[PDB]
């Protein structure tokens, strides 16, 4: 019936150098005297002054050149690890669809989009004086620097599903399925089957939505045939879900979607690696103070806007179409 | 509900070209694996030659497939990699203006040199032609013999060098030629002067033609080459004989008339397959040379019938009927450049028939020049604007058919009506 | 033993379970009882199979997606390339 897969290693992107870079302080703005002019109609002034100030400016660039390369570096394995939702259809052929290992550091990490990388390098500058007035150009310029270079721009993200264990979006009746689509086939694009699998809880599954899961390996238990899907974890109700699930959960991971926002959900933790996925009509609108895990996602048009007290956490969406993740699952069932 | 077209791709060595019948009403996501596993990173799609590759969402029928259609691979176009923000000006004056090839280098100098010696022949030419007219002196055809000696050889020397130095200098030498071949046997300005001055200008035209490597610069000489036979030949006319009561004007219009309509002959005159993109290149050129001839011999005399006041009405209407002759074949001619040319013989015609009101000190029929070239501007800004009238695919058969039949009858007309106007038939 | 791929007839492209060493001339008023001259399979740009031929032995494979054409008059038509 299907393939055989062979797990050669993984191919190393060009990796980031996580350090500390640190930057000299601005000078300490020294007292020029006014040029008391009998010694100026004659031809430490404003030209030694000058002289310094251009002396940091070239500091400055060289450190700015050194934090672009630093930024360049992070994008491009942020480019190399989260591809655009159009790449990974050329994925699962080639020697790249089984790859993401539980050692390399993006490890059940999805792609939700592209916003502002924090940029983890340091950039602390060694300020120790105590509030001795900086020099009104340089300090400027550090300042400028400091604030437009330590955010990178629009770079991919990632919802990392190993450490939230409940991810309950929020909003329009398709639109969040459509993100959902999205980063549920950059899990699956990525990972073995034997590494994670999937489950699913829908009332019009098999329907030209979600039957797109047909095709998933993933979706598979170990020793049972069941007539032509070997598990189907897709189901029409969540506690037959979860008795469907109860030898497979009791490390391999899995990541459970459900549709209904009503007929119990989370009724299968509330565990301890297994991560439900979850759409819900409408917000909670005093949540107390909500935990880091299990956060609340609203999809709007193209931002998928997070509950922070709106802190929107991704400035342009991933959206796939439902015949895209199709092709996605129809060439990722060859392989095994 | 199958379509068959033909799929091209080249990113290896070469490009592989293959027949194939895809299935439509499919959206081409589920296609592409095919054409992709058949013809052979970034996803890719088909795409018509010239346009943006096809979104996969869209089939092959919903955006336009023809049976035999030319289908290329290529990459999905996306979108831009994040273009780079910088904070000091200073270094966003310095790394966003790289994208100016600003380097000033040994490349710059070499048209800056180039440009410099044309402009040094020319203001030459200027300088010594108006004192020789503006005063009486002998040595302004002194330096101007001086000046197109030394573009010829110099044409001539740096010919197997640059190749592209050869040829701009060659073609800026024939207007010192012009003048040193115009200047000789002096008289006041003469009647047999402009045929010394066309016959060196057209000898030196198949000189250089003769020797000039490839193309870039065959339509100009083949052009100013038949021009300079046309001037030739009516000033021999002109100069071996005494009539000159308006006989040269129609003669050249005729002229005209005949290197138009006798182009295609004319042009292949001049004439494994393998060097065939050069040869048709070639022969275009030959072809948009005459028809510039067709023009300019077609306007040269078109103002001398024209040229003094209170002229016969005959000359008056052939003028005319030689220029709507000469734009109504503006249809015939594959090429963009002969359409052009045929096209801008009528504005050609108006701003000489208003530099030749200017010269004569005319002055009332000029701004009526002026009014005929605003009608020639604003029957083309109709033209321009909403781009429906002048298309054939929009006009019917038979009225194009009575259209193509007045402009065989129209230039037609105006051989007889020359052949009156002159007294051939008053005698 | 089966393979699940999607058929194409007019599209909407179906998903049988089509079994391995089994002749088509059972097959194909099967798909056509189940989607919808003889018929046959076919790959998307490609020949027809043989029609007592078996799936394995041409080699088709989960998430392939296989087409239903007619039968053409004998040629394979294999293609020629002008590179």
């Amino acid at each position: 019936s299907r393939l055989i897969f062979e797990h050669q290693r993984r191919l190393t992107p060009p990796t980031t150098r996580k350090g500390t870079i640190t930057i000299e302080p601005p000078p300490q703005l020294p007292r020029v005297v006014p040029p008391s002019l009998l010694r100026r109609v004659l031809p430490m002034r404003t030209e030694e002054v000058d002289a310094e100030r251009a002396d940091y400016l070239r500091y400055l660039s060289v450190v700015r050149d050194n934090v672009r390369a630093h930024a360049a570096e992070q994008r491009a394995a942020l480019e190399w690890s989260h591809p655009e939702p159009e790449v990974l259809a050329t994925i699962p052929g080639t020697r790249r669809q089984w790859e993401r290992d539980p050692r390399d550091r993006d490890f059940l990490v999805l792609r939700a989009g592209r916003h502002d990388v924090p940029l983890d390098a340091a950039l602390k500058v060694k300020d120790t004086a105590d509030e001795i007035d900086l020099e009104p150009v340089a300090h400027s310029a550090l300042r400028g620097l400091l604030d437009v270079q330590r955010t990178v721009r629009d770079a991919p993200t990632g919802l990392d599903v190993a450490k939230l264990a409940r991810i309950t979006v929020i909003g329009e009746a398709d639109e969040a399925r459509a993100a959902i689509r999205a980063w549920i086939a950059q899990a699956v694009t990525w990972h073995d089957p034997t590494m994670l699998g999937v489950a699913l809880a829908a009332p019009d599954l098999e329907s030209g939505d979600w039957s797109w899961l047909k095709w998933l390996p993933h979706v598979d238990v170990p020793n049972e045939a069941d007539g032509v899907g070997p598990a189907r974890y897709l189901t029409t109700s969540t506690a037959e879900l979860r008795e469907r699930l109860a030898p497979a959960l009791a490390l391999k991971h899995l990541l459970v979607v459900l549709d209904d926002p009503d007929a119990d959900p989370d009724d299968i933790a509330r565990l301890t690696g297994v991560t439900v996925i979850h759409r819900t009509t409408e917000l909670p609108n005093r949540e107390q103070y909500p935990d880091p895990e299990r956060p609340i996602l609203r999809v709007a048009d193209g931002r998928i806007e997070r509950w922070q007290v709106w802190q929107p956490c991704v400035d342009v969406a991933d959206a796939m179409s439902a015949a895209e993740a199709a092709h996605i699952a129809r060439r990722l069932s060859r392989w095994d | 509900p199958i379509v068959r077209v033909a799929v091209l791709a080249a990113g290896d060595d070469g490009g592989r070209l293959t027949e194939m019948a895809l299935p439509s009403e499919l959206p081409l996501r589920e296609i592409l694996p095919a054409v992709q596993r058949i013809v052979q990173p970034v996803r890719l799609s088909l795409a018509p030659i010239g346009g943006a590759p096809f979104s996969l969402d869209a089939t092959l029928d919903t955006v336009g497939v023809v049976d035999g259609d030319l289908l290329a691979l290529q990459a999905v176009p996306s979108g831009p990699p994040a273009p780079r923000i910088v904070e000091d000006i200073a270094d966003a004056a310095v790394i966003f203006s790289e994208a100016r090839r600003r380097q000033w280098g040994p490349t710059h100098i070499a048209r800056g040199a180039a440009l410099a010696l044309i402009g040094l022949i020319l203001v030459g030419t200027g300088l010594s032609v108006a004192h020789r007219v503006i005063t009486g002196d002998l040595l302004g055809q002194f330096i101007v013999s001086g000046i197109a000696l030394a573009t010829v050889i110099a044409a001539l020397a740096v010919r197997n060098r640059s190749a592209v130095l050869a040829t701009s200098l060659a073609v800026t030498a024939l207007v010192p030629v012009a003048a040193a071949f115009a200047l000789g046997v002096p008289g006041d300005f003469g009647a047999p002067n402009v045929l010394l001055a066309a016959a060196g200008v057209a000898a030196w035209s198949l000189i250089s033609m003769a020797g000039s490597p490839d193309d870039r610069g065959i339509a100009v000489f083949t052009a100013t080459a038949v021009t300079g036979v046309g001037v030739l030949l009516v000033a021999g006319a002109a100069s071996l004989w005494v009539i000159s009561s308006d006989v040269i004007g129609c003669a050249l219009v005729l002229l005209g008339l005949i290197v138009t309509v006798q182009a295609a002959q004319l042009s292949a005159m001049w004439a494994v397959l393998a060097d065939l993109p050069r040869r048709v290149r070639v022969s275009q050129a030959h072809q948009t040379g005459v028809i510039a001839a067709g023009v300019l011999l077609g306007v040269a005399g078109s103002v001398a019938l024209v040229s003094s006041a209170n002229a016969s009405p005959w000359a008056w209407y052939i003028v005319v009927a030689a220029a709507a002759g000469a734009a109504l074949r503006a249809r015939v001619w594959d090429s963009a450049a002969c359409k052009a040319w045929l096209l801008g013989h009528s504005y050609l015609l108006a701003v000489a028939l208003l530099v030749a009101f200017v010269i004569g000190d005319r002055y009332q029929a000029a701004l009526w020049a002026l009014a005929a070239l605003a009608v020639l501007v604003l029957v083309w800004i109709v033209a321009a604007l909403n781009p429906k009238i002048a298309s054939p695919d929009t006009y019917s058969l038979p009225m194009r058919r009575m259209v193509g039949f007045l402009a065989t009858g129209l230039d037609a007309s105006l051989i007889p009506v020359m052949a009156l106007l002159v007294g051939l038939f008053s005698l």
